[PDB]
RNA sequence: AUUA
């Protein structure tokens, strides 16, 4: 309820999308890769970006 | 003698005129190609066969033919004035193809000829006839169409189910090839919609009446009437090439910076979902003469075939 | 060849106005066509030079509808009159084929200038 | 367009 309400405020309005809400306030991810070549392009190393 | 070496280089104007016969003499040439017609007794849009033109491709620099055309016609006296008062009034539009009045003697008599200059082989109305009647028995003009302006190449076709949309889904990337010439032609007929508004000319526009360059000709039909109280009739055209506008997805180059296919995108904020006044935009951009009320949100509408027009 | 409404149409007759009831006996040469449902006018014409209101009556004549008008053009006519000067009007939401058809019948069927 |  801290980043949920930072961006809430942020609005015009108070109304935001739905899809934009985990794409900015959740705490985990999950990634299902296919193949290695898919791997090797999204989450190679450690620590990767999205 | 004479005659078909005369007539050459009077169709051969100022300008470079590096012209060669498209297998003719001083006779006419009969093509295939298709028309939008409405004259009292028929109405459609088909292919009908034409009649009284001759073409003059033009060459260059290492004598290779190039996708310029020189299309000279005759007809009666009448027409000859009246073409010729229409464009004096119209020349000026940068979305007006080059016209060139002249007389020549083909007999002891003389008839006029009309020459417009550097037009392409194929106008719109073929491409959207070809798209919107489509038969792998024989599809001719759209491979040609294609292979001229670099969407593919002419072992594309080798394959097999080339053309499904299930398999070979890479149909789309290689439709989706014509789409800056589409809004390059809706930008040339907004230009040309404000020319004749503001000459004080009636008419309607037809699919036929313009190439795939955008240029337009062929001011056979239209009349005069006083200074800036002209009206184009744009009906059939925008609503007969309003399917090929997703097929080849024409507005690609509204998502970039600055309309520019060579920028990066736009970067809108998350928090935003209005965009009711790019709707607007875009549709007095590109639609500009389309007489009939237009409602972005349609909680507006006034009943179901207005929700399905502003849909 | 798709030309703009080769068969024609037919009349001009009636009234107008400027406020409402303002309409009295007849000011406008109020133009065409007599469709196959009943009488819906095209076009209006004006001999006087402001006019925002018309009253066209028809059948019933208990119906006869107070029209809303446009802003007005001007041209001048090659009658055989000589100088004759109107003041142009539509009705207001004709779309652009019913003015490209009264505006085309007008000018290739009497002069004008 | 087959009205040239
Ligand atoms: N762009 C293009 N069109 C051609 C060519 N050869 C024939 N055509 C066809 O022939 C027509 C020639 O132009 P024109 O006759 O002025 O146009 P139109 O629509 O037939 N009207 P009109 O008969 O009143 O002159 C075009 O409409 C087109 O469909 C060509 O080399 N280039
Ligand atoms: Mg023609
Ligand atoms: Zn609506």
């Amino acid at each position: 309820n801290d980043a949920l309400n930072n961006i809430i405020n942020n609005a015009r309005d108070g109304c935001v999308p739905l899809n934009i809400i985990p794409l900015t306030t959740a705490a985990k991810l999950m990634v299902v890769i296919p193949d290695y070549n898919t791997y090797k392009n999204t989450c190679d190393g450690t620590t990767f970006t999205y | 003698s004479a005659d078909a070496q005369s007539f050459l280089n009077r169709v051969c104007g100022v300008s470079a005129a590096r012209l060669t016969p498209c297998g003719t003499g001083t006779s006419t040439d009969v093509v295939y190609r298709a028309f939008d017609i409405y004259n009292d007794k028929v109405a459609g849009f088909a292919k009908f066969l034409k009649t009284n033109c001759c073409r003059f491709q033009e060459k260059d620099e290492d004598d290779n033919l190039i996708d310029s055309y020189f299309v000279v016609k005759r007809h009666t006296f009448s027409n000859y004035q009246h073409e010729e008062t229409i464009y004096n009034l119209l020349k000026d539009c940068p979305a007006v193809a080059k016209h060139d009045f002249f007389k020549f003697r083909i007999d002891g008599d003389m008839v006029p000829h009309i020459s417009r200059q550097r037009l392409t082989k194929y106008t719109m109305a073929d491409l959207v006839y070809a798209l919107r009647h489509f038969d792998e028995g024989n599809c001719d003009t759209l491979k040609e169409i294609l292979v001229t302006y670099n969407c593919c190449d002419d072992d594309y076709f080798n394959k097999k189910d080339w053309y499904d949309f299930v398999e070979n889904p890479d149909i789309l990337r290689v439709y989706a090839n014509l789409g800056e010439r589409v809004r390059q032609a809706l930008l040339k007929t907004v230009q040309f919609c404000d020319a004749m508004r503001n000459a004080g000319i009636v008419g309607v526009l037809t699919l036929d009446n313009q190439d795939l360059n955008g240029n337009w000709y062929d001011f056979g039909d239209f009349i005069q009437t006083t200074p800036g109280s002209g009206v184009p009739v744009v009906d059939s055209y925008y609503s007969l090439l309003m399917p090929i506008l997703t097929l080849t997805r024409a507005l690609t180059a509204e998502s970039h910076v600055d309309t520019d296919l060579t920028k990066p995108y736009i970067k809108w904020d998350l928090l935003k979902y209005d965009f009711t006044e790019e709707r607007l935009k875009l549709f007095d951009r590109y639609f500009k003469y389309w007489d009939q009320t237009y409602h972005p949100n349609c909680v507006n509408c006034l009943d179901d075939r207005c929700i399905l027009h502003c849909a | 060849n798709n030309e703009l409404s080769p068969v024609a149409l037919r009349q001009m007759s009636c009234a107008a106005g400027t406020t409402q009831t303002a309409c009295t006996d007849d000011n406008a040469l109020a133009y065409y066509n007599t469709t196959k449902g009943g009488r819906f006018v095209l076009a209006l014409l004006s001999d006087l030079q402001d006019l925002k209101w018309a009253r066209f009556p028809k059948s019933d004549g208990t119906g006869t509808i107070y029209t809303e008008l446009e802003p007005p053009c001007r041209f001048v006519t090659d009658t055989p009159k000589g100088p004759k000067v109107k003041y142009l009007y539509f009705i207001k939401g004709l779309n652009n084929l019913n003015r490209g058809m009264v505006l085309g019948s007008l000018a290739a069927t009497v002069r004008l200038q």
